[PDB]
């Protein structure tokens, strides 16, 4: 005691969120930068490549979600015991989430490898495809509690304020995928499974500096011990509580974003489904910096409120909110009037260019829900979390397109202006239901 | 990337 980063939590709540969330955003845009050169290399694989890859791409978003979930419940929770300044527990829900990596990460290989033959089968496919599919399912599910474990161990660091080793981790693991994957899809000609194994061993490769870190050189705020250790049954609810919520959330999304599709089908088409995925997206990168951001403020308020500070929360809080507020609207604005440039540069060019010009105006409401959201895992309650974010996503964002579809003259435009007011009235509700909850928390 | 669920696969 003490560290860079458990002073930064400790000190200025401004100082804290522009030094976590920087590092934050850069380790998720490296993160976005291997999805988009793995998606120029896979692209030129064939269509039996790329049919391989969307029959597990929804289970794969599905480990995803039960990593990153695990992670954030323990980086709150994490948060919350080193402001309170209650050492032992934080060393104790380090060691908690660490067992919990372990049995998560095992049971999502164990439970789907035997269930994966059935599942491609089921979904309108014979293999032929179906089989160079689970090759590539048995590759990502092999290595399915390093996910787990990587995810963990970054909460771990998110947790105690150490975004930079954080980020490291982030930038090491995407930074090798990128290396690796011309080298064994090309190269070696392994084909759309080699590209698999460049992810899994850039996968494994992270575990073992982030295993080197919280084993070997044991340089953390947290000490990780199994001596003599003690099951605690209040731990495993306060990281469950954030981290079930969270992974629930990403589900809400997925489904909504189903629907949205089918919106897009009937207006539509094929046509309708191509500008709204590209549109989607090129809309969707700007959402990155905003996720860096409700990383850090998770954290931040999660210390203040282990502080009883609600000054220093309330404030961190709104500055976050002021921030991604300022950065989207850069990113708005470059969007709308380079349109045509942007949407060449990604390619259906003339309704492209006219969804550039309507969607992402949600962008800049966008952090006054996502904040709140962020805020709300951070002092634990991850329920309210997953209730903003079903009312965003599907009663507000499917909501609104499926009205302004069927029942306006509107075609594909009601789709764009249905996503766009939809979570516009979400961004409200949720900020509003923020000052509420900060208001409850100064009487308590 | 890994980190964040909702990006998603592009
Ligand atoms: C912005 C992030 C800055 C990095 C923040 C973490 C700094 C390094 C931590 C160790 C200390 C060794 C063990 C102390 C025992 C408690
Ligand atoms: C069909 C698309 C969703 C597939 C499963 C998501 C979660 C996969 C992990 C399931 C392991 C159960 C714990
Ligand atoms: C050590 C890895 C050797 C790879 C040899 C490729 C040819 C074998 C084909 C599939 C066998 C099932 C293994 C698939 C799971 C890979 C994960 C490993 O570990
Ligand atoms: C520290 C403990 C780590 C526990 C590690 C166990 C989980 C990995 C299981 C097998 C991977 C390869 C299985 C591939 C077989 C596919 C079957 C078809
Ligand atoms: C301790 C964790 C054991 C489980 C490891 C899961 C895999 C192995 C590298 C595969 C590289 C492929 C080239
Ligand atoms: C030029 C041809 C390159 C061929 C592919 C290169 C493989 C990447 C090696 C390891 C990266 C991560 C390990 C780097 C850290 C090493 C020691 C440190 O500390
Ligand atoms: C060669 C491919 C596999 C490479 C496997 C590498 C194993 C860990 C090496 C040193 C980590 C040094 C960490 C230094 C970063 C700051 C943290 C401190 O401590
Ligand atoms: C590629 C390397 C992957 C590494 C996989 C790590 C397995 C994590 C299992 C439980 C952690 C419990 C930590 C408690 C032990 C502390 C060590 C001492 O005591
Ligand atoms: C078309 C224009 C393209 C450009 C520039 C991007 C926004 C940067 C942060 C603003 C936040 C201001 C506050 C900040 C940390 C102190």
């Amino acid at each position: 005691k003490t560290t860079k980063g458990v002073q930064l939590l400790r000190g200025d709540p401004k100082k804290a969120i522009v030094r976590l969330s920087i590092p934050m955003m850069i380790g998720m845009s490296v993160q976005t930068l291997y999805n988009l050169a793995d998606g120029i290399w896979v692209s030129g694989l064939g269509p039996e490549s790329l049919a391989a890859v969307g029959l597990f791409f929804p289970v794969f978003m599905g480990i995803i979600a039960l990593a990153a979930g695990l992670g954030v419940g323990t980086s709150s929770a994490i948060a919350r015991r080193i402001g309170a300044r209650d050492k032992e527990g934080a060393d104790n829900v380090a060691v908690h989430s660490l067992i919990l990596s372990l049995i998560l990460g095992v049971t999502i290989t164990i439970t789907m490898l035997p269930a994966i033959d059935s599942l491609f089968r089921s979904m309108g496919a014979k293999g032929e495809a179906v089989e160079l599919a689970i090759e590539y399912a048995r590759v990502l599910l092999a290595g399915a509690f390093i996910i787990v474990f990587n995810n963990v161990g970054n909460g771990i660091l998110r947790g105690e304020g150490d975004a930079n080793r954080a980020m490291l981790a982030m930038v090491l693991g995407s930074g090798l995928n990128i290396v690796l994957d011309p080298i064994f899809i090309y190269t070696l000609g392994f084909g759309v499974v080699g590209a698999a194994y460049a992810t899994l061993l850039s996968m494994v490769v992270t575990s073992l500096f982030i295993a080197y870190w919280l084993f070997v050189k044991r340089d953390t705020y947290v000490d990780i011990t199994l001596r003599d250790f003690s099951p605690s049954r209040e731990i495993l609810k306060d990281i469950l509580r954030v981290g079930l919520p969270s992974s629930l959330s990403q589900l809400s999304m997925s489904i909504a974003m189903f629907f949205l599709n089918s919106v897009a089908i009937t207006a539509g088409g094929e046509n309708g489904v191509a500008v709204f995925t590209s549109a989607w997206r090129i809309t969707m990168l700007g959402i990155v910096p905003i996720l860096g951001m409700a990383a850090a403020t998770t954290s931040v308020t999660g210390a203040a409120y282990g502080e009883r500070n609600v000054e220093k929360l309330e404030t961190a809080y709104l500055y976050a909110i002021k921030i991604a507020f300022m950065i989207e609207l850069a990113v708005v604005a470059f969007i709308m009037l380079f349109a045509p440039q942007v949407a060449y540069l990604f390619t259906i060019k003339g309704d492209l260019i006219s969804a550039l010009r309507t969607l992402p105006v949600f962008l800049v409401l966008t952090p006054f829900g996502m904040m709140t959201s962020a805020m709300f895992q951070g002092i634990g309650e991850g329920e309210k979390s997953l209730i903003l974010t079903i009312f965003r996503t599907l009663v507000m964002q499917v909501g609104f397109a499926y009205i302004f579809v069927h029942y306006t003259t509107l075609g594909l435009r009601g789709v764009w202006i249905g996503i766009v007011i939809g979570n516009m009235v979400a961004a409200i509700v949720g900020f509003l239901w923020g000052r509420m909850r900060i208001s409850a928390l100064k009487k308590t | 990337x890994v980190y964040s669920a909702v990006c998603l696969y592009v």
